[PDB]
């Protein structure tokens, strides 16, 4: 019955404001209060404010004292929350939660919008093999891989040759390296009988940005294989 | 005024586990503690409130309480089974400054894979990327079950710390991680040390493995 | 006809922690939802009535309490714990079907000096019972030759004096505690929360 959607989610630098919205439908806009929780990418969650039932007594966490605003309107069925002065630690993915009374729980949730302040520009980067040579070739368990370093948004997932040589691809997640980069990489683990057979190419699919260009791997064959 | 919680806890199926929310000053009977259940990824739900009543939905399995002698209040979940692996948090309004306080955090885990001695890789850069000052250091193990990955970089004559990272850990399909590492290198240093080599001590073997520095 | 609350809550003198001041009210109306609803307290523990679920259910009597103690003594009042102020101004029973409230109220009671007619009960030579009060001026003898004066002979009078100025602790601040008390007798339930 009770549903709630959310709506703004976005990507800006330090200092440009956004918009959050939160539509309520199934009960009445009039009578719990409302109120706003964030949580911080693999960390816990995190308290906002808290909106009477018309919008008069309004409480902020010291943390964003100022520079958040939260707003209701009964005659729309909608949560505002409104801020401006954005910074680094407002990286986040925001929920929207009703109250059931003050000193209550959260009855409902929200989907969640992520909205982080990543820097850096667009840039289609160069990805550089791991050239199996030392304790890959057949020490071990044989694999080889490459890294696409420093690209700026985040919907680089890192195949193989699109799928033209692939034997397994364990794919781990990228990380945050200075302030924007994302050195996201991917190692496929080869049965040691590719190496000789068919030279790999590492390729990525990337949409805003052109990384089609097949970078040739490296088979040692001089030193290993 | 915070709460704290354990960072992560492990116990085989067949039993209840416990969850620790302190509470760090002020009184624990003030107001009411909700514990929340969240899936990694899903939407946070209410599994407890006023940690007596049970919300409509919810399985029996799960009654909290409240510790008045040392201001904590636990979790007790009976019925340990793999559908209930996720994160757990306790909330309760506390304080004259009208502020609510989350709680810490815990991720609990059940017993799932077997363990295995995580096998020593490293990885030597390439050509291509070497032209003016570019490569990476990938000393990423592999085959073991616990997450609590521990590594170590010593480049055959120190114990190089400088710029250390990991990367992330992914869960593989059959409940395992591929926690891999990525050290800061030297762009202009590269005549620091003919070896680089790569400890471990991820509960099992310690052999480290060597390689050159641009071949 | 809505039940009369700003005598007990909005009210300007309170009474003292000897003298629990009783405000029994019937043949009411009684709106819950100005009390879970109000961002004003600091405890609102309801014991096992779910304040959710309270404006269906009918009662017979509301008796209201009010009293002035400190800080830390807010926690003292409440069944399972005990300390200074557990049996000799205010006890409480092991089943307190009402709702204990309090809030700090650092801006009437916490002037230069302060005002010294708050005076708690000290060492008493006697127990205390649920919802007993006992307003007596007597000097503690503590087994000695009894006084019978002005601290004769190891006499101490029990009404000891709060020291409340707008420079001390949060843990020494004047508050004000409100303990509701429902009940259920042998009559028609004249008082409701529709
Ligand atoms: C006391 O006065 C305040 C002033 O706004 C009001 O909000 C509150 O409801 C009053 N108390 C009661 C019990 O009505």
């Amino acid at each position: 019955e009770v549903q709630l959607v959310q709506s703004g989610g976005g990507l800006v630098q330090p200092g440009g404001s956004l918009r959050l919205s939160c539509a309520a439908s199934g009960f009445t806009f009039s009578s719990y209060w409302m109120s706003w929780v964030r949580q911080a990418p693999g960390k816990g969650l995190e308290w906002v404010a808290n909106i009477n039932q018309d919008g008069g007594e309004k409480y902020y966490v010291d943390s964003v004292k100022g520079r958040f605003t939260i707003s209701r309107d009964n005659a729309k069925n909608s949560l505002f929350l409104q801020m401006n002065s954005v910074r680094a630690e407002d990286t986040a993915v925001y929920f929207c939660a009703r109250v059931w009374y003050y000193y209550g729980p959260r009855d409902y949730w929200g989907q969640g919008t992520l909205v982080t302040v990543s820097s850096a520009s667009t840039k289609g980067p160069s990805v550089f093999p791991l050239a199996p040579s030392s304790k890959s070739t057949s020490g071990g368990t044989a694999a080889l891989g490459c890294l696409v370093k420093d690209y700026f948004p985040e919907p680089v997932t890192v195949s193989w040759n699109s799928g033209a040589l692939t034997s397994g691809v364990h794919t781990f997640p990228a990380v945050l390296q200075s302030s924007g980069l994302y050195s996201l990489s991917s190692v496929v683990t080869v049965p040691s009988s590719s190496l000789g057979t068919q030279t790999y190419i590492c390729n990525v699919n990337h949409k805003p940005s052109n990384t089609k260009v097949d970078k040739r791997v490296e088979p040692k064959s001089c030193d290993k294989t | 005024i915070v709460m704290t919680q354990p960072h992560s806890v492990s116990e085989s199926p067949g039993k209840t586990v416990t969850i620790s929310c302190t509470r760090s000053s002020g009184s624990i009977a003030s107001n009411y503690v909700q514990w929340y259940q969240q899936r990694p990824g899903s939407s946070p739900t209410t599994v407890i409130y006023e940690d007596n009543q049970r919300p409509s939905g919810v399985p029996d399995r799960f009654s909290g309480s409240i510790d008045s002698s040392s201001n904590s209040a636990s979790l007790t979940i009976s019925g340990l089974k793999t559908e209930d692996e996720a994160d757990y948090y306790c909330q309760s309004y506390d304080g004259s400054n009208h502020n609510v306080v989350f709680g810490g955090g815990t991720e609990l885990t059940v017993l799932s894979q077997p363990k295995a001695a995580p096998s020593v890789t490293l990885f030597p850069p390439s050509s291509e990327e070497l032209q003016a000052n570019k490569a990476t250091l990938v000393c990423l193990i592999s085959d073991f079950y616990p997450g609590a990955v521990t590594v170590a970089w010593k480049a055959d004559s120190s114990p190089v710390k400088a710029g250390v990272e990991t990367t992330t850990p992914s869960k593989q399909s059959n409940n395992k991680y591929a926690a891999s590492s990525y050290l800061s290198l030297t762009p202009e240093q590269w005549k620091s040390h003919r070896s680089y080599s790569c400890q471990v001590t991820h509960e099992g073997s310690t052999v480290e493995k060597t390689v050159a520095p641009t071949e | 006809n809505l039940c009369p609350f700003g005598e007990v809550f909005n009210a300007t003198r309170f009474a003292s922690v000897y003298a629990w001041n009783r405000k029994r009210i019937s043949n009411c109306v009684a709106d819950y939802s100005v009390l879970y609803n109000s961002a004003s307290f600091s405890t609102f523990k309801c014991y096992g009535v779910s304040p959710t679920k309270l404006n269906d259910l009918c009662f017979t009597n509301v008796y209201a309490d009010s009293f002035v103690i400190r800080g830390d003594e807010v926690r003292q009042i409440a069944p399972g714990q005990t300390g200074k102020i557990a049996d000799y101004n205010y006890k409480l029973p092991d089943d307190f079907t009402g709702c204990v409230i309090a809030w700090n109220s650092n801006n009437l009671d916490s002037k230069v000096g302060g005002n010294y007619n708050y005076l708690y009960r000290l060492f008493r030579k006697s127990n205390l019972k649920p919802f007993e009060r006992d307003i007596s001026t007597e000097i503690y003898q503590a087994g000695s030759t009894p006084c019978n004066g002005v601290e004769g002979f190891n006499c101490y009078f029990p009404l000891q004096s709060y020291g409340f100025q707008p420079t001390n602790g949060v843990g020494y601040q004047p508050y004000r505690v409100v303990v509701l008390s429902f009940e259920l007798l042998h009559a028609p339930a004249t008082v409701c929360g529709p």
